[PDB]
């Protein structure tokens, strides 16, 4: 079977720069090579076929070239919506083996998060639990830190967070963190605060509310 | 080796012809080196000479190789 | 339009069998092949196999010879992926795609949306859906954030739209987190104009197919 060795594993570049991703075939495949673009949570889409032919409907900013057993995909002028995983594929004979994929991210200017907090709903409180949500919107770079404080006490072991895929329009990330307590524990304290650190912030930003206050 | 060499003959697969085409390329090289006195300089001039004589030979060999692999897999072909 | 529409996500127990459908439309079904691709967690794509929609010939990658079977319902322009004796490592998203060969090059030119399969001894649980109401604590520079908390479900995935898909700008539907219980939670949020909170209606449409959960939750400002 034919092995496809793709390189690099990931890279990032600024909007407007040119990007090159490469694929090595373990043997000659005579131009029978496809490139695919897979955006996060989306189906892969054909980008290049026959090593150099632009798939219908895809951007002319993408081009493919070949040197012996080495195949290259080039983006001539990176756009934010190019963030995706890119795959080469052996298309000579079955099995039509995929390369390991190359993750492409965008670089952009520092952007501080906008921070928001949400008390638990009355509906959830009814059910016996309290989830408090801290939202960090549209920041860059991806690294951000959230700390929860309840009556100014640093919390540990009672929250979960996740970060989005990079935005295909503004190249930012967003983050959601949830503090979950029992209803009983929630009613033992007044001030619920999430404290946010990020490169775009010269000191920590705190968003807080007092339980029961409108 | 026994059964499939019969299929070659039976189906008129130009297998020996392909092999002989390689041998003719091998021969062209041998004859060319002995005549020239030596060629490394310029290698590109000899590369230009050949492409001029056989502009699409390499291209068409790749075409048929891909099509033979596709046929052997039983892939469905469409036009346009 | 050319379309491949696959059956929905499924939860199965080890040893069981699953059939994944791939319903095609918008082209001569028996003129193009169909092949299947396994998407593992992370970057991996693994080509699984192919079926000739005219003859019925199939070809599988080594890894998928045993328990995987591609079949057809030509009269319905549909192809199937049947996986038998489901094993733990079968948990993945599976894609069908049309295989086009134009006489020169062979490629998967149109793809299904994918089918997410979870193989687990654990039973499904439907989410509770709670509003994340817009308030003075979720406002900034004339915009208000609001959302839905989709809590305690199994397995993935849950899908979330806003206003039946008419609201997409400014939406962030976050990757789910795995709770200690082995249940998932996720949040979906949207930023909207502060000025029209009084005139616009915001509804998160939450669908968790494995538990038949279909919830439309209206998210309103808190009143007191």
């Amino acid at each position: 079977d034919i092995q496809m060795t793709q390189s690099p594993d990931s890279l990032s570049a600024s909007v407007g720069e040119t990007v090159t991703i490469t694929c090595g075939a373990s043997e000659n495949i005579y131009g029978a090579l496809n490139w695919y673009q897979r955006k996060q949570g989306k189906s892969p889409q054909l980008l290049i076929y026959g090593a150099t032919n632009l798939a219908d409907g895809m951007s002319s900013r993408f081009s493919g070239s070949r040197s012996g057993r080495q195949y290259s995909l080039k983006i001539s002028s990176l756009h934010p919506d190019d963030v995706a995983t890119y795959y080469c594929q052996n298309a000579l004979s079955m099995p039509y083996t995929f390369g390991g994929g190359t993750n492409l991210e965008t670089k952009r200017t520092v952007a501080a998060p906008s921070v928001f907090i949400f008390p638990p709903s009355d509906e959830q409180l009814k059910s016996g639990t309290a989830s408090v949500v801290c939202l960090l919107n549209n920041f860059y770079p991806r690294e951000a830190k959230v700390q929860w404080k309840v009556d100014n006490a640093l919390q540990s072991g009672n929250s979960q967070e996740s970060v989005t895929e990079q935005d295909s329009k503004d190249s930012t990330y967003s983050l959601s963190s949830t503090l979950t307590l029992s209803k009983a524990d929630y009613e033992k304290h007044k001030v619920y605060a999430c404290e946010v650190t990020h490169q775009g912030l010269s000191s920590p930003v705190t968003k807080s509310f007092n339980r029961g206050e409108c | 080796n026994e059964a499939w060499n019969g299929f070659v003959a039976a189906a008129e697969l130009p297998r020996n012809e392909a092999d002989e085409l390689r041998k003719a390329l091998d021969n062209l090289a041998r004859q060319m080196i002995m005549k020239d006195k030596n060629w490394h300089d310029k290698g590109q001039q000899y590369r230009n000479w050949f492409l001029k004589e056989f502009p699409r030979l390499k291209s068409e060999l790749e075409d048929n190789i891909r099509r033979l692999r596709a046929l052997a897999d039983g892939v469905q072909k469409v036009h346009k | 339009q050319i379309q491949l529409v696959q059956s929905g996500p499924d939860l199965k127990k080890p040893g069981e069998t699953v059939k994944i459908s791939c319903r095609t439309s918008g082209y001569a079904f028996t003129n193009y092949g169909v092949n299947w691709v396994k998407q593992a967690p992370g970057k991996g794509l693994k080509w699984m196999g192919w079926i000739n929609t005219n003859t019925g010939q199939t070809t599988y990658a080594e890894e998928f010879r045993g328990r995987f079977a591609i079949s057809l319902e030509t009269s319905a322009s549909t192809a199937f992926l049947t996986i038998s004796n489901l094993k733990n490592e079968d948990s993945a998203t599976y894609f069908c795609a049309r295989l086009i060969y134009d006489g020169d090059y062979i490629s998967s030119d149109f793809w299904g949306q994918g089918t997410t399969l979870t193989v687990s001894s654990a039973s499904t649980k439907g989410p509770s859906v709670f509003p994340l109401a817009p308030s003075s604590k979720s406002t900034s520079g004339g915009t208000a954030a609001l959302g839905c908390l989709v809590k305690d479900y199994f397995p993935e995935p849950v899908t979330v739209s806003w206003n039946s898909g008419a609201l997409t700008s400014g939406v962030h539907t976050f990757p789910a987190v795995l709770q200690s219980s082995g249940l998932y939670s996720l949040s979906s949020v949207v930023t909207v104009p502060s000025s029209s909170l009084g005139t616009q209606t915001y509804i998160c449409n939450v669908n968790h197919k494995p538990s038949n959960t279909k919830v439309d939750k209206k998210v309103e400002p808190k009143s007191c």
